[PDB]
């Protein structure tokens, strides 16, 4: 489920 | 578009992560290979020049890790280890550009002290203190990453020196600008007025213009997340790492390459290799 | 009187000039062009020192061809190692403003001076091991502009009184003084036997003295503007300077006429010092436009050059064997070349 | 060798006029800077005009501006001075000096002590 | 008339160096050459003298 | 066996290298400079008011400054004006006013400011002995330097109160006379900056170290590309 992502805080949850 | 998360080509990336990496290593190189550029001005442009190399490179490796594993438990790790990289490299720089600064003003209004403060043991000192407190402060921020705590320290220690960057160029400016008032009243007589708007011009903004927007993005992560229009503004999330990066390729050229050694050393170098 | 004693100097100079032209058959460039060309020389840097911090004035290599002494404006000399580059000694003097030293031949003393008007002797080998000053010498009233070594107990200084003087200096007293230049004296050199010395001036002449009687044997004329280097030829019959015209030229003592031009288009820049090769074959200057070139003192055609400076050339020798040219500028930093 | 050698001197009565002149030899004229310089009967030597290389620039003492006039020949290796309007004031020893190195604009030529690049000068009294 | 104190020690000099048996300059320039011949082979800046031989590298 | 007398060597460097560390932190925070003036400057008391050279030294403000005063050397000044190229300052003394001895200054000044190895050295220029001249105009500068006689006071001119008007335009007719060659002849490398001065004043230790101060920032000024 948990995916890598360029940097970090992309999407706000 | 905007509700979709914009994509950059991670080509891309990697290019600017791999030619900011030739001209910081470059501009540590000259910095080493001449023993003439040992005063503390250098070994804070070389703090700069690695701490540059470090965003480029985890980055760049990030983005061939995430392309790699996606044409294809460990992704966590790696996840989370390039991360505290990545901040604590980003912090890195910031704080490089505060004591480049700072150490400026410094010879500026402590003109005749300047030496007897500025001691190598000092600077030395204050380098490395300055790179384990942005690598304790990056494993913190990303160990932590889920907690408005991290983002609120992040979005205040950008503004905070942010303020104090351009605090300290204006009143420099302000001194030559005093300066030039007393040197054009002489009976024998672009322009300094200027040349000196221009430097001010390009030093900040370079810095807000590469910086900023990925601030603001953090803003709006903590302030208005759902808003229909800070969700578009957020994404660009993908295009404020470049700018960051940009700041990585474009800032050697307004620091190290001002000085007529770093050239000479430079155009040496680039014969040679 | 005055008038005609004028006159009279200028007739004996009319008959100085007649009596040299009268010995000028041919010229060197008339015989040295069957002599095939040294080609070109392409010096590379061994070795680089560094300690100085303010521009370094003198620099003198030791009878071993492996010890060096530098004095820099800071006022400190330093001893090198030229084969580890490791320092030996780092001594402190008295005022910052020295402008020359020299290594004794023996290597137990070294001498140095500047704007003080004292020629400092320290004395490098010591039952404590410490360096301590042997001796100030005092008379000269302007500028110390160079030292050379006789022997241990015999200096040659020059200064900008424009008097140069044989000194003893286990008693400390003047022995012998040197007059007749109206400018100041920049540089000496002495004779491979070291019996006769050659003294350049601020006067556009150089003068061969005789060590022993104190008596001016030779005034040679010919640069245009001051004199600043100096350097005896290794046969001991000729020598070669340098002045602010930026020629150089050599002379030969036993025809007391100027031998050879050395000059280039694109020089306009000032020759800072002089030497010669062990053979004589090759003559190398160090300008102002921050480097230095080697001729071929046969011919006056340039055969390379050494280039790895930022700042004007200050100093430049060779060892006594002939393995290595060091130099020194500005810069705060020797060089030796290979 | 080196020589300056003035000429043209002489005695005049007040509000007459001289041409000085003076020969040079074993330098090239045209790259140094020429100047004047008086030696008074009772005063040490005072500068009082300056010729550049090419004679583009010249300087005159205030005291001296509007009655002498200098110029050059490199074609000829002379410099002259025109001496208008004297005055008893003038009366004095003059030398032509050069300035000690080529292709500069920094000059120590009217030093008390024997100058190495001076001739014998010329007597002008009025 | 004092200066001609100077002058005449000038003069007194000129003569000291008018009585000179100068050479002749073609063979004093042959000897130079000459000199310069015999220890050619023996100048280690003109002669490419070995890497092994030389003690700075 | 030999590796004994290698290690030695290293053993020294080690000493000395140390030692020349703390020299050259010393050396860097001690500003250097040169004191000329005039045959009839009131150098002497330009010294107390603060062989062939002398040094003074001075702590202003916890700033350690190195004066050398030129002693008994010869009038030839071309060739010990070159070693003197690196310090902070020429501090360079003329009085006001027999020869023309202001014309002799000013022809040093212009052979100063204009020497090649000098175009990076300040010069600070103190004109003393201002009563003199006050009193010598007040009782002549047109027989010297004719274009007095069209001298306007700068519209900027600050005299003291008391001061004669006559006295006030020889004042700044002298300045000017030495402002022109540094400004016609100056590039924003160096620059001049020249003090009315008495010829008793304590107030001048502290306007050369206002002017070092001065020269200083401006250098860095320019090396930041804001000056
Ligand atoms: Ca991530």
């Amino acid at each position: 489920s948990y995916s890598l992502e360029h940097x970090r805080w992309g999407k706000p949850v | 578009g905007c509700y979709e998360q914009l994509f950059v080509s991670p080509e891309v990336f990697v290019t600017l992560g791999v030619i900011s990496l030739l001209e910081n290593i470059l501009v540590i190189v000259a910095i080493a290979k001449n023993k003439n550029l040992h005063s503390p001005m250098y070994f804070f442009i070389c703090s700069l020049a690695v701490a540059d190399m470090l965003v480029s490179v985890s980055n760049g490796s990030e983005t061939i890790v995430i392309t790699l594993l996606n044409s294809t438990s460990f992704t966590v790790n790696i996840d989370n280890v390039i991360d505290s990289v990545i901040c604590s490299s980003l912090l890195a720089s910031i704080c490089s550009l505060l004591s480049i600064a700072v150490d400026r003003y410094f010879t500026i209004f402590y003109a005749l002290q300047y030496h007897n403060i500025m001691t190598v043991k000092r600077v030395g000192i204050i380098i490395s203190c300055i790179w384990a407190a942005c690598t304790v402060s990056g494993i913190l921020f990303i160990i932590y990453s889920d907690s408005s705590a991290v983002i609120i320290c992040l979005i205040t220690m950008f503004f905070t020196m942010l303020a104090l960057m351009a605090s300290l160029y204006v009143h420099m400016f302000l001194m030559a600008r005093l300066h030039i008032k007393r040197i054009a009243v002489l009976p024998g007589t672009q322009g300094a007025n200027m040349k000196g708007a221009i430097t001010l011009t390009i030093l900040i903004g370079v810095f807000v213009v590469c910086w900023a927007p990925f601030f603001l993005h953090l803003i709006f992560y903590i302030s208005c997340p759902q808003n229909p229009y800070c969700v578009c503004f957020m994404s660009h999330f993908n295009l404020y790492l470049i700018l960051i990066m940009c700041n990585s390729i474009i800032d050697p050229l307004i620091y190290a390459l001002r000085s007529q050694e770093l050239r000479k050393t430079f155009k040496e170098i680039i014969c040679c290799y | 009187e005055l008038d005609q004693l004028r006159q009279e100097a200028e007739q004996l100079k009319n008959q100085i000039r007649d009596a040299r032209k009268a010995c000028a058959d041919a010229t060197l460039s008339q015989i040295t062009n069957n002599i095939d060309p040294v080609g070109r020389i392409q010096m590379r840097t061994r070795r680089t020192l560094r300690g100085h911090l303010a521009k370094i004035y003198a620099m003198h290599w030791g009878t071993d061809s492996r010890l060096l002494v530098s004095a820099s404006q800071d006022g400190k000399l330093i001893i090198w190692d030229s084969y580890t580059t490791n320092k030996v000694h780092a001594i402190p003097l008295r005022s910052s403003w020295v402008m020359t030293c020299a290594y004794a031949p023996s290597g137990n003393y070294v001498a140095c001076g500047g704007l003080d008007n004292i020629c400092s002797i320290y004395n490098l080998k010591t039952r404590e091991g410490n360096v301590r000053v042997s001796r100030e010498l005092a008379g000269h009233t302007g500028y110390l502009s160079c030292c050379r070594f006789l022997d241990d107990n015999q200096i040659v200084t020059s200064s900008g009184d424009t008097t140069c003087a044989l000194w003893d200096i286990e008693t400390g007293q003047q022995t012998t003084t040197f007059t007749g230049h109206t400018g100041d004296v920049m540089s000496l050199s002495l004779a491979p036997d070291t019996r006769l010395f050659v003294s350049g001036a601020c006067d556009a002449s150089a003068k061969l003295w005789d060590v022993r009687e104190g008596m001016c044997r030779q005034t040679f004329t010919g640069h245009e503007s001051d004199i600043n280097a100096i350097c005896f030829f290794p046969n001991g019959n000729a020598f070669a300077t340098g002045s602010d015209d930026a020629t150089c030229r050599l002379f030969d003592l036993r025809a007391d006429q100027e031998l050879m031009t050395y000059s280039h288009d694109n020089i306009i820049c000032g020759i800072t010092s002089v030497s010669f090769s062990k053979s004589g074959r090759l003559l190398l200057a160090g300008y102002d436009d921050f480097n230095c070139n080697v001729w071929d003192a046969l011919k006056a055609d340039r055969a390379g050059v050494l280039a790895g400076h930022d700042n004007r050339v200050s100093c430049l020798g060779v060892t006594d064997d002939g393995m290595a040219v060091a130099t020194g500028s500005w810069d705060s930093f020797l060089k030796i070349w290979n | 060798q080196v020589q300056l050698q003035e000429s043209g001197g002489g005695l005049v009565q007040p509000g007459g006029s001289l041409r000085l002149s003076c020969a040079a030899s074993g330098f090239t004229f045209s790259n140094y800077k020429m100047n004047w310089v008086r030696q008074a009967p009772g005063k040490g030597l005072e500068w009082v005009s300056d010729i550049s290389q090419s004679g583009a620039s010249i300087s005159y003492t205030g005291s001296v501006k509007g009655r002498f006039t200098i110029s050059r020949d490199n074609a000829k290796n002379t410099l002259y001075l025109q001496m208008n309007s004297l005055k008893p004031e003038d009366t004095a020893v003059y030398y032509c000096a050069r300035c000690p190195a080529p292709f500069t604009r920094d000059c120590f030529d009217v030093t008390s002590t024997t100058y190495a690049y001076r001739g014998q000068g010329t007597q002008v009294t009025v | 008339t004092a200066s001609i104190a100077q002058a005449r020690k000038l003069v007194e000099q000129l003569k000291m160096e008018a009585n000179i048996d100068r050479i002749k300059v073609s063979k004093a320039a042959a000897d130079l050459m000459a000199y310069c011949e015999a220890h050619a082979k023996e100048d280690p800046l003109l002669t490419p003298v070995p890497a092994s031989e030389n003690p700075f590298r | 066996d030999q590796r004994n007398e290698e290690k030695a060597q290293r053993e020294a460097n080690k000493k000395i290298e140390k030692q020349l560390q703390k020299d050259k932190q010393v050396y860097r925070a001690t500003h250097r400079l040169l004191l000329l003036g005039a045959g009839e400057s009131g150098k002497n008391t330009i010294v107390k008011q603060m062989s062939g050279i002398f040094e003074t030294k001075f702590q202003v403000d916890k700033v350690n400054f190195h004066m050398f005063d030129v002693g008994a050397q010869r009038d030839e000044r071309r060739k010990w004006i070159q070693c003197f190229n690196d310090v902070t300052a020429i501090i360079f003394v003329v009085a006001s006013s027999q020869t023309n001895r202001l014309q002799a200054a000013l022809k040093l000044f212009d052979s100063i400011w204009n020497n090649k190895w000098l175009r990076d050295t300040s010069v600070i220029l103190f004109l003393n002995k201002q009563d003199l001249l006050a009193e010598k105009v007040l009782a002549k500068i047109e027989d010297y330097f004719p274009e007095f006689a069209r001298y306007t006071t700068p519209e900027d001119a600050t005299p003291e109160p008391g001061e004669d008007p006559r006295v006030t335009r020889a004042k700044y007719f002298i300045r000017d006379e030495f402002l022109r060659i540094s400004t016609a002849s100056g590039d924003g490398r160096h620059y001049c900056y020249p003090h009315f001065t008495c010829a008793v004043d304590t107030e001048n230790i502290r306007r050369v170290f206002n002017d070092c101060r001065d020269i200083i920032q401006r250098m860095h000024l320019r090396q930041y590309e804001l000056l």
